[PDB]
């Protein structure tokens, strides 16, 4: 028996933190903290203050009325029938522009509110980009969620801008909607003649297993070390513990070399980058450069063949 | 061919109650392998019904 | 001749500069990781009086410094340490071989009681408050409407004896938890602390159980030298203590089944 | 050799089994009863993966024979054999390796296990890792054994691995509609989100500005703060981001469970459920 | 390891005993086989 | 002065209660792959109609 | 190999625990892989029908 | 060279014991590798059918 | 490295003996697998 | 000229125990790494039937 | 390395000849492979 | 660095010899390969 | 050389040994970026036939 560290078995209240200070220039905090004693229950149960300057007024400004475009379009896919709306919901999804209109900015009935909706949205997340910058820089602090972020940012405008732009035709970025965006991806593998052998897209497949197994590995490891307040990490990483040395050594002794309380955060920090990174270029070379993965997979010689014990006879050839 | 029998003093080395449990562990577990593997042989008598099969009692 | 297939095509070289930098980068953080517990220890330093250095590969990276905020000092890495005994015998004294800890095991300092030496100063809250301090220290604080209060329960080792009762509730002032339960001893009404990490609570009988060490343990706990704050130094001493009776606090712990 | 600092915690005993038979070091390494056993298990199962790979579908002479490492592939056995054990060379082979790898993760997992018991650590590294050697099982035992064949097992080959997913999840016509499969890539998402922002975290407070002292608790819960109106604190992080991959790994294993032996049709049409409430 | 050279020579003693033991159940076992189901 | 004759002294430098938990689960393991190897061949005794086949025991 | 009469000092320099158990695993482990793979040749000693056939001892 | 050396000089610069481990490991694993390398091939001297075919010298 | 020059003398003795007599079974079993089937 | 006045000392700047070892490791992988190379075109020296093919033209 | 300057005449002195012998053996499988089956 | 000015004379001397050696023994098998297996 | 004349205290703001790495590596890359842009286009000099087709040095 032993005390997992899962569940906070008895808390402690405070009065709020409204935070270390901003320099000037750095406008007011809003809102004034509640806690939930339950997120209590498992994490700090401080419920904010937030801050809100014109970079995340413009940003949360933009990203509503984008949320509004896809939203009151699915409504009136349904008729303005809310109830449909709800039943269909999962189905419904604002389509984009099509090929007839190449890149040409196109009527509101014929996908002109998805390339609204795909502007204001991408102006609003780049501006939320801005935003952890601000924040990260009031606080003296690096950029490296900025430089995470902006490869995350890096994959989604590949995805809905870039190629399409390449590609010449607003009909290749992602509709929004849940079934339609998921529709959107298997026809995206088919049409390139199957995703899985595209290198960069196995990559990016290494490195999301990879996040979670790096995550699993060291959330594990700092819940075993937090009987000696491992997970207080910033301090074992100016001053070493033995919360630190048991967790370097547990892996040493299991896997053969092990990291340090600051280095594992490089680890896994790389390791989640990377996973958007392989992940955009792959998306950047399909159509681009090339049209069929499998058959690129075979002038590179790396599709195994099977012996053909089923087989059909090609009508187009007779 | 020696002459030292006096073999209980195996309890003096090993302890029983873990011993104990540890066989009945394995025997549960040997039980379960050994009846899937003749259950999925020729052994089997469970895919037959006696006297007759029995969804082949009626063909409708 | 408008057909000459190129045998190169962007996917291959995409793939090769990947390569290129993912082996820049492996190697990179590879020397991060060096920045603690190296050169190695081996007896091919010490048989050649100290000649072979262990590193490996890659090698040890320059030093970088922190500048701890509050006159707190600067830490480098990778540093020098000054060689530490081991407080304990080889088990055989063939290479790789475990060692005996020296005398009373959980006295020992030893194995799942052994613990670097942290500084002799404390963490600071953001204005410079000792960070970990007790609800006496720390005014404010306050149990969450709804949860037994520490202060009054039993403490309770591993084989079921009293260890002693809840006195106080140390906490931290930077991110608002129980840190350490304070335990008024039995067999002595000295103060120790009990780690949070070690501590179960059995709130319908308003008891604080601890597989950790046995009640009688409670009387060995590593000391503090001073009881209204904590020094770094004090931290890793106090749980790396209740951390050895896991493998010592029985005659049974060391293992095996089997 | 050890770290600068290791000595003083290799202590002696901590074992389920072997005490002092196998309780020594090799390297780094910890060896231990568990990592004799591990040790064999692994090398007889890359052993076979290499005879296997020198044999080829066809035999050593064939076209389909490789050494290739895209295209090397153990196959399992058809599913005309069911449960029970198949030729060598009909998929025997793949069958023993597998009963080498399932042998070898579960050694390895005991073996971190004595190593928590010797350093005094919690266990919740091997009970988290315990969580992948479950999805495997299922991927070449429980969901195999339900569905009355070892064949329903996937090969173990590089890209041919990739194909028996493709296939499979083929069956159902739209995977992405598999709703577990919905959780499952949610976690993993979102457990590849939280990583990066703990990473960064870490690194943007350890190391901030020049000019700028190592920064405080105080920072981190304020920065997150700022942005988002909420920070889950230090502890907890790490606990989170345990759950979302320890729960990814779940659902994909239950994703996987129920595309077979609970599920049979294609996955869209589960969501029928849906539309057919007495609702609309 | 907590032996005399006397204690070494009785565990062997038994052990001996119990070891050839299991190789003739084994040898036993074999014959049947064998009697049976001759493999060679 | 030949061999055979300080062999005993093996258990210096091996412990003896060990060593024999090893070698069970040696043989456990050993046996249980030399019934599946056998069973993986020909000589197989279970999927083989003894004496009288039992798969056509459950339909005639 | 150290032949040249002084080679017995080879064990101040090999651990004589840590070189058995080497020793001890890899001639076990080798001896199941040679097994396997002579089992998976044409030299093989069980699908053959050895000395009188036994799945017409049973089947058909 | 007829040049059995020059300077013996090299236990002074590399661990006798590393080097001996090492000689050891790579070369057990080198000839796995190579053994297997020339099972895959022509060179084959088990699936041959040495000296007589074996599968066909008796009734199948 | 646990041993003396002289303990040295004594784990080799045995040791090359016991290795001896592996080989000695091995190389008899492979005499014994040559006659029952040659293979090269 | 090209005829470097001093390439003692090299061993001055870089650590020769190290040099030795980097070398050696060095050169076996790129051993391997050429030999499968070779292995893979055309200039295969294994898979050429030498001197009579043993598959089916070898005795058996 | 510690080592002395007699015991690196020495190990070099076993090791060498050591060397030589697994060489031999391997001369002699190779020539013997050569003889029964040809390669190039 | 951790050497004296002389044994780095001593250490290179013996160095480009020992690598000489491995040289020749590479243009020897490099003979015999183009010997009977040209190239080009 | 600057080409006059105080464009020298711009080594007073940015360090000299960043400034001459990043160069180093900004160019080290740019060249193999686009080496690979004329590897793809018209001034792409190798898989040609220049001057004479190689791999119509035989048939392969
Ligand atoms: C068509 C191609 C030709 C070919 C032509 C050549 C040519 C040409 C060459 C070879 C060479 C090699 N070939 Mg050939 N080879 C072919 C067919 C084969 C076949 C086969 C299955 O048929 C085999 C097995 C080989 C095998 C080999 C190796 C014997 C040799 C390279 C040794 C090496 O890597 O140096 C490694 C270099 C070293 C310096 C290492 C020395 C060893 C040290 C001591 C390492 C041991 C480990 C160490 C002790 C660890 C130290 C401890 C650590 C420091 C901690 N060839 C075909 C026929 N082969 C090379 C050769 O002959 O040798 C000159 C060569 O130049
Ligand atoms: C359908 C069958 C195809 C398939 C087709 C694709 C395609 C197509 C893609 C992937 C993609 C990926 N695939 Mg896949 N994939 C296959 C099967 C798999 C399997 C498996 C076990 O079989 C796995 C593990 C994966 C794994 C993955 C991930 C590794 C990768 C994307 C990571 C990610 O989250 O990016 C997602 C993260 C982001 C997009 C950034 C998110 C940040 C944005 C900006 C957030 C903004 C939030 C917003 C503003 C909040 C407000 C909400 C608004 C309402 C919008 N695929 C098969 C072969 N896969 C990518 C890829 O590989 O391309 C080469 C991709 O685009
Ligand atoms: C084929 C097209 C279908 C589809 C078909 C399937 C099928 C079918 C499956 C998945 C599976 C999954 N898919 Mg999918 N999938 C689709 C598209 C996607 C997309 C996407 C963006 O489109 C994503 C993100 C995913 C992602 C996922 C996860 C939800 C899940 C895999 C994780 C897992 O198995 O954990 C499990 C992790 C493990 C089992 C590893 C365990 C480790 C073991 C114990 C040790 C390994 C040791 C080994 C020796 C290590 C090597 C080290 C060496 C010693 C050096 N799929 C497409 C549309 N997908 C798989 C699943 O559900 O999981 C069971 C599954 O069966
Ligand atoms: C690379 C492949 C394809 C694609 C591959 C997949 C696959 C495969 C899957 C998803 C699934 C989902 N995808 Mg996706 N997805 C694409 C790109 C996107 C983009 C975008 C603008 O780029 C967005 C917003 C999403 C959004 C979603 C999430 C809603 C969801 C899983 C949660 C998660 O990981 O959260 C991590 C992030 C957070 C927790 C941050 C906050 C979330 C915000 C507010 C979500 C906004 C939209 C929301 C759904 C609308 C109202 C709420 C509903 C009640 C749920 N995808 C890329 C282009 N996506 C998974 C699913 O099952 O659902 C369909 C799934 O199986
Ligand atoms: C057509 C091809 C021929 C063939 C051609 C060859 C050729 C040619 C060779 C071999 C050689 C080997 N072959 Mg063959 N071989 C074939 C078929 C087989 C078959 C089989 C199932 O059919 C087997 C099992 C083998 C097995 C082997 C090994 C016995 C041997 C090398 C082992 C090794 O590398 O160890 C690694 C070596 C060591 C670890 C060192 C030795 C061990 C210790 C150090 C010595 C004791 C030292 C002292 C006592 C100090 C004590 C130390 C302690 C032992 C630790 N061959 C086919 C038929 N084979 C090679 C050989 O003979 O080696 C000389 C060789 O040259
Ligand atoms: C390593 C790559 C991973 C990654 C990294 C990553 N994601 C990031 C970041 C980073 C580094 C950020 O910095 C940023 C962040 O803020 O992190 C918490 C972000 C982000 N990750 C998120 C999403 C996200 N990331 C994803 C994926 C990934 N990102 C990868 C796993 C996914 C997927 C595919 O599953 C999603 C869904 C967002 C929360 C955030 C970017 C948020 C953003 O850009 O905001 C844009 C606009 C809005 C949210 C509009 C505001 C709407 C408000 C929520 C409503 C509030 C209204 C209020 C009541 C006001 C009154 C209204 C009035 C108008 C009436
Ligand atoms: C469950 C949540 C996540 C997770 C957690 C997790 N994994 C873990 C751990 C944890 C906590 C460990 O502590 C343990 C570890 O050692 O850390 C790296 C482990 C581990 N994670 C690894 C693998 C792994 N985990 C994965 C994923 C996951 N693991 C999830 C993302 C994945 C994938 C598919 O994404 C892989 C590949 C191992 C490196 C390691 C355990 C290593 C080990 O067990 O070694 C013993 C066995 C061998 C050395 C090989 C045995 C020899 C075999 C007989 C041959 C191989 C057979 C195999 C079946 C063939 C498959 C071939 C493929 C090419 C298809
Ligand atoms: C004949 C015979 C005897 C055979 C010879 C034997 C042979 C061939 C010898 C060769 C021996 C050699 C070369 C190697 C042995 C190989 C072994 C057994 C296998 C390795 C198996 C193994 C698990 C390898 C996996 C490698 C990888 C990349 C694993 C993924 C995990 C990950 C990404 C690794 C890096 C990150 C790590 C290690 C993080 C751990 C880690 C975490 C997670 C923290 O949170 C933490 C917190 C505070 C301080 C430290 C840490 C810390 O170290
Ligand atoms: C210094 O450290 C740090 C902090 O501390 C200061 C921070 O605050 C921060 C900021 C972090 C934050 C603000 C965290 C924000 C969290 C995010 C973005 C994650 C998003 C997650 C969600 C929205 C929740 C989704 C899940 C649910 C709603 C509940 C789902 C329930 C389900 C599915 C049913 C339950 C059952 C199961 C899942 C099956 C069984 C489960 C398992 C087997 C898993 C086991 C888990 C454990 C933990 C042992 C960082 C980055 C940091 O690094
Ligand atoms: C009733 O409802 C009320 C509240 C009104 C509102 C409800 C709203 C709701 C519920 C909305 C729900 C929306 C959902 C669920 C949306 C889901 C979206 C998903 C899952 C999308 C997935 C992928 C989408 C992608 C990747 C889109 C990419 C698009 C891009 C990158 C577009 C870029 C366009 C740009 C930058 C435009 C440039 C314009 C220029 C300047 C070039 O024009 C000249
Ligand atoms: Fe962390
Ligand atoms: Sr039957
Ligand atoms: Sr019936
Ligand atoms: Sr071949
Ligand atoms: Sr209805
Ligand atoms: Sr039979
Ligand atoms: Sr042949
Ligand atoms: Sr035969
Ligand atoms: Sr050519």
């Amino acid at each position: 028996p032993e005390y997992q560290n899962i569940f906070t078995a008895v808390q402690v209240r405070a009065p709020a933190y409204p935070g270390v200070p901003l320099p000037k220039g750095n406008l007011p905090r809003i809102g004034r903290p509640i806690f939930s004693y339950w997120l209590g229950k498992i994490g700090d149960a401080q419920i904010g203050p937030i801050y809100l300057g014109l970079t995340g007024t413009l940003s949360i400004f933009f990203g509503l009325v984008a949320i509004s475009i896809i939203g009151f379009n699915m409504l009136a896919s349904v008729h303005w029938d809310v109830f449909q709306f709800l039943k269909h919901f999962f189905w419904l999804g604002l389509e984009p522009p099509p090929p007839q209109y190449g890149l040409r900015i196109p009527p509101l009935s014929e996908g002109g509110w998805w390339l609204m909706a795909g502007l204001f949205l991408t102006l609003s997340i780049l501006l939320w980009w801005v935003r952890t910058y601000k924040r990260a820089e009031a606080l003296g602090m690096s950029q490296h969620l900025s430089w995470a972020f902006a490869a995350a940012i890096f994959f989604y405008l590949v995805l809905g801008f870039i190629r399409p732009v390449m590609m010449g035709s607003w009909a290749k970025a992602v509709p929004f909607g849940i079934f339609p965006h998921l529709d959107w991806t298997a026809a995206f593998s088919i049409r390139y003649g199957n995703l899985y052998y595209n290198p960069f897209h196995m990559l990016s497949i290494a490195f999301l297993y990879g996040s979670a197994l790096l995550f699993a590995m060291h959330g594990a490891t700092i819940l075993s070390v937090s009987r000696f307040g491992g997970d207080r990490e910033i301090d074992q990483i100016t001053h070493r513990g033995t919360a630190a040395e048991r967790a370097a050594l547990f892996w040493r002794w299991t896997m053969g070399f092990n990291v340090t309380m600051e280095s594992i955060h490089r680890w896994a920090w790389w390791c989640a980058v990377l996973t958007v990174i392989t992940a955009g270029i792959g998306i950047l070379l399909s159509g681009t450069v090339v049209d069929n993965w499998y058959l690129w997979a075979v002038k590179h010689g790396m599709a195994p063949a099977y012996p053909e014990v089923v087989t059909a006879v090609n009508p187009y050839e007779t | 061919f020696t002459m030292n029998a006096n073999l209980y003093k195996i309890w003096l080395i090993l302890d029983p109650r873990r011993v104990l449990v540890s066989i009945v562990a394995f025997q549960i577990v040997l039980g379960l392998l050994i009846h899937m593997i003749v259950l999925s042989t020729d052994l089997n008598w469970l895919d037959d019904n006696i006297p007759v099969s029995y969804q082949a009692l009626g063909k409708k | 001749s408008a057909g000459i297939t190129h045998y190169i095509d962007a996917a291959q070289i995409t793939i090769w500069a990947f390569w290129l930098f993912f082996f820049g980068l492996i190697i990179y953080l590879r020397r991060e990781d060096k920045r603690e517990g190296y050169p190695l220890d081996s007896d091919r330093t010490e048989r050649s009086g100290g000649r072979v250095k262990v590193v490996g590969f890659p090698d040890l990276p320059d030093p970088k410094t922190f500048v701890l905020p509050h006159n707190g000092g600067t830490v480098v890495a990778p540093r020098v340490e000054a060689p530490v005994a081991v407080n304990a015998t080889p088990f055989s004294p063939a290479p790789g071989s475990p060692l005996v800890p020296n005398g009373d095991p959980m006295l020992s300092g030893f194995g799942p009681a052994a613990s670097p030496d942290r500084p002799k100063h404390c963490d600071l809250t953001f204005e410079g408050l000792p960070k970990i301090v007790p609800m006496r220290v720390a005014k404010e604080f306050s149990i969450a409407e709804g949860d037994p209060d520490p202060r009054g329960m039993t403490v309770v080792g591993l084989d079921g004896e009293v260890a002693g009762t809840v006195s106080d509730v140390w906490v931290d002032r930077s991110e608002p938890q129980i840190r350490y339960l304070e335990v008024e001893v039995a067999a002595n009404k000295k103060k120790v602390l009990l780690p949070i990490g070690f501590s179960r609570f059995d709130k319908k009988a308003r008891k604080v159980k601890v597989d950790a060490i046995k009640a009688a343990h409670f009387a060995n706990v590593p000391t503090l030298s001073n009881p209204d704050q904590v020094t770094l130094y004090e931290e890793d001493k106090v749980c790396a203590y209740y951390a050895g009776g896991k493998l010592y606090a029985t005659a049974e712990r060391a293992g095996p089944l089997l | 050799a050890m770290l600068s600092f290791e000595k003083k915690y290799r202590v002696r005993g901590g074992t389920l089994i072997g005490g002092d038979l196998f309780d020594f070091w090799v390297g780094p390494f910890y060896v231990g009863f568990f990592g004799v056993v591990g040790f064999c298990f692994t090398l007889l199962g890359v052993l076979l993966i290499v005879w296997g790979a020198t044999i080829g579908p066809t035999g050593p002479t064939s076209d389909l024979q490789t050494y290739n490492l895209w295209r090397i592939s153990i196959a399992p056995p058809d599913l005309s054999y069911g449960l029970r054990m198949a030729p060598l060379t009909e998929g025997g082979l793949w069958q023993i390796i597998t009963i080498c790898a399932a042998g070898a993760f579960i050694s390895w997992a005991l073996r971190e296990v004595e190593i928590c018991r010797k350093l005094g650590i919690g266990f919740h590294v091997p009970f988290a890792f315990s969580f992948a050697i479950g999805a495997y099982l299922v991927l070449v035992f429980v969901r195999p054994l339900l569905m009355g064949a070892w064949g329903h097992g996937f090969p173990y080959g590089i890209l041919s691995h990739l194909d028996w997913v493709s296939n499979v999840g083929y069956q159902f016509l739209h995977f992405h509609y598999n709703p577990a499969h919905m959780l499952a890539i949610s976690f993993f998402f979102t457990n590849c989100l939280a990583l990066s922002m703990h990473g960064s975290l870490i690194l943007s407070v350890t190391n901030p500005q020049k000019g700028e002292p190592v920064k405080t608790s105080e920072h981190e819960n304020t920065f997150f703060r700022d942005i988002v109106g909420y920070s889950i604190g230090a502890l907890a992080i790490h606990r989170l981001g345990l759950f979302l991959a320890l729960s990814a790994a779940f659902w994909s294993a239950v994703c996987i469970l129920i595309s077979g032996p609970f599920w049979t049709r294609g996955w869209p049409e589960w969501w029928n459920w849906w539309l057919e409430l007495p609702l609309w | 390891t907590g032996l005399t050279d006397d204690e070494a020579k009785e565990f062997h003693a038994i052990f001996m005993q119990s070891m050839y033991a299991w190789f003739g159940l084994v040898v036993i076992a074999h014959l049947l086989a064998w009697l049976y189901r001759p493999w060679l």
